[PDB]
RNA sequence: AGCUGUCAACCGAGCGUUGAUCCGAGGAUGUCCGAAUGGGGAAACCCGGCACGAGUGAUGUCGUGUCACCAGGCGCUGAAUAUAUAGGCGUCUGGGGGGAACGCGGGGAAGUGAAACAUCUCAGUACCCGUAGGAAGAGAAAACAAAAUGUGAUUCCGUGAGUAGUGGCGAGCGAAAGCGGAGGAUGGCUAAACCGUAUGCAUGUGAUACCGGGUAGGGGUUGUGUGUGCGGGGUUGUGG
RNA sequence: CGUAGACGGUGAGAGCCCGGUACGUGAAAACCCGACGUCUGUCUUGAUGGUGUUCCCGAGUAGCAGCGGGCCCGUGGAAUCUGCUGUGAAUCUGCCGGGACCACCCGGUAAGCCUGAAUACUUCCCAGUGACCGAUAGCGGAUUAGUACCGUGAGGGAAU
RNA sequence: CGUGUAUGUGCGUCCAUGAUGAAUC
């Protein structure tokens, strides 16, 4: 849910800052979605996790 | 997504038309179902789209055409050239489904899609005659007799 | 090369009053390798002394913990094989009485 | 009379035979020592190291 | 010309000229446990197949090597259907773990200070995670500078400076440019009209042939787009 | 006379008693750096210094926006660097930086790039040193020492 | 639980020795 299986993009870590400027640890998780990718155009799918960046760049083929 | 229609799509355009579609529309419908190819390097894509359309129109096997090609399977031996050694027949360039379709359509005129060829089951890996199954429907499995000739 | 000999399994005899009673009963006590077994001991003794072994009994004895200025030191654990020979069973005189 | 030169002169079969003989001798020496009738208690060590030498020569031949 | 380690004395022995004990280097053996890996396990105990015998009037038994868990050649099969895949099988090469400090990357406290306290500090510390190497990234400047004939591959040290600044402008925090030094050298891919070049789908008109200039033939590089990769075409800021 | 009075030991302050010290010097074997060889790609097969107009040449990246991180810079006028999310540039008349912008300009040519040695540290081994400790000191440990002992355990932990 | 011996062969073999449908309009 936070690691892409293609580029390895993982969650960043930073601080959520409140109005009182309290800084609390939080994560910027990648937008990885469960994609039934088709590696070869043969047809058989495989459920992997790919970031929407990879889905957009075309590193997932839903053939 | 800029893509070239390989076939007809209602309310989208004619086969061979360049269209801008939503990435999801081009990635979940057009590209997967083969109704288009991405508008990649134009020099190649321009011919690729029309070639795909022609291959789809010529290689299509209808229900009746399945039995028609089964009956046509009475063709004799089909020769296939391959770069292999003259001692054992080991194939430097392994046979391919496209190669089998090419040999078949060169010797005779049963146009067919490469995917209907049971090449791995044939497992030629040698020189000589090697029967190959061509599955044209769920119940028709023609058997071609492919001879292998070295280069 | 690993030229195994049955005499590796048989380490020494047991020289004691109970051992000698058993010897006069024609039952010989040996100090055998800890990782031996009764069948192996029987085979080894038969090959060594050309006798027929009726039964082999074995017992593991823990080494005694003795005291010393340094502290407690434990002696070696020993396995003793008690071997009953056959009826004829030419006596094993190598025990030296 | 068990020097490494002599052992190396001896053959593999002869070396194994001397090996078994030394094992029988060590067994006898252990039994005499336990019964209290081994005067030269250094015989045990001499025969043990003779067995070690026979193994060493055999393994040297096995290696090359 | 002494010698069987020592606590640590007490038999037996050999060492000599068949050079001792000892010291150095290279080997052999190296039980069992431990990443522990044949399986199991309460770390120190139970097996399979191979080849040996081991006596045998015979059956356990014993020694030797081998057998745990990912990827890649030689490869072999290709389930569910179409097989043209996942998996299965053989083989081979590697990884498991440990280690005091140092490195890089990441996660990341609270005591504490702010004479309270939350921003802030503590502190990117302690601790943790992943990973090395003998050292660890960049790297051959989308660099700095300021109109100067400016410096010029990168890192560390000293200054600049407790300054500019920053800061509930509180407690505190705190550079860089420049300059002086340590060390010193500017490597390679490289994309690009076209190629020697194997594989996708079309193409038999078997010619607009592909020959790199014209120049006659010619049934020939297969006549026509090509994405991939091994070499070219061949490669810095004042480009090819 | 010592080219060797370093330090120790020896029955009490030893250069000349001993181990040694200054210095006659030494390695079969194994492991570390040198010279010459076998071994490994590129050329003479016209490039190489000049001539000249026109065409082609590094991406989900730069940029931007939101939310953060880190910079003296605590979001501030907030640059440069950077995580995630979204949106997203051509080919030098380009692009980026100089803490906005015409630009007078200057500097440099990111993202597809990658790659070097020269500085920190000491488990361990060798040789040394000390206006360091000298047995309640110095390591917890000169002694059975991470032992005895305590604790279920992590762990604590001596005395001599 | 196994090895070398004897008792029976309790049925079948290379044969014979039973059961089965072995086929046309």
């Amino acid at each position: 849910a936070a690691v892409c299986d293609i580029c390895g993009k993982g969650p960043g870590f930073g601080k959520s800052v409140s109005h009182s400027h309290r800084r609390t640890s939080r994560r910027w998780n990648p937008n990885i979605q469960p994609v039934r990718a088709v590696t070869r155009p043969g047809g058989n799918k495989q459920r992997i996790n790919a970031c929407t960046s990879c889905i957009k760049a075309g590193k997932v083929s839903r053939a | 997504m800029k893509l070239i229609l390989t076939a007809e799509v209602e309310h989208l355009g004619a086969a061979g038309d360049t269209v801008e579609v939503k990435d999801g529309y081009g990635r979940n419908y057009l590209l997967p179902r083969g109704l288009a190819i991405v508008a990649s390097r134009g020099a190649e894509r321009q011919a690729e789209e029309i070639r795909r359309a022609r291959e789809s129109k010529v290689i299509r096997d209808i229900e009746h055409a399945n039995e028609l090609k089964t009956a046509l399977e009475g063709l004799g031996d089909v020769t296939l050239s391959v770069n292999a050694a003259g001692d054992t027949g080991k194939l430097f360039g392994s046979v391919t489904a496209a190669d089998v379709v090419n040999a078949i359509k060169k010797a005779g005129g049963p146009n067919l899609d490469k995917r209907t060829v049971q090449l791995a089951k044939a497992h030629i890996k040698s020189v000589g005659t090697h029967p190959v199954t061509v599955k044209l429907h769920t119940g028709v499995e023609a058997k071609v007799s492919l001879n292998v000739v070295a280069q | 090369a690993t030229i195994t000999d049955p005499r590796d399994i048989i380490l020494a005899p047991v020289i004691s009053e109970k051992s000698y009673g058993l010897i006069e009963d024609n039952v010989y006590t040996f100090v055998v390798h800890p990782d031996s077994n009764k069948t192996q001991i029987k085979i080894a003794i038969e090959k060594i002394f050309d006798v027929k072994v009726d039964s082999v009994n074995t017992a593991n004895r823990q080494g005694k913990r003795k005291r010393t200025r340094t502290g407690f030191g434990k002696r070696k654990s020993t396995k003793r094989a008690i071997v009953k020979l056959a009826a004829g069973s030419k006596p094993i005189d190598l025990f030296g009485a | 009379g068990t020097t490494p030169g002599e052992l190396r002169e001896l053959t593999d079969d002869e070396l194994k035979d001397k090996l078994r003989e030394s094992k029988e001798e060590l067994f006898n020496l252990r039994f005499q020592m336990a019964t209290g009738q081994l005067s030269n208690n250094r015989r045990l060590r001499t025969v043990r190291q003779e067995i070690a030498r026979v193994y060493t020569v055999l393994r040297e031949r096995e290696l090359g």
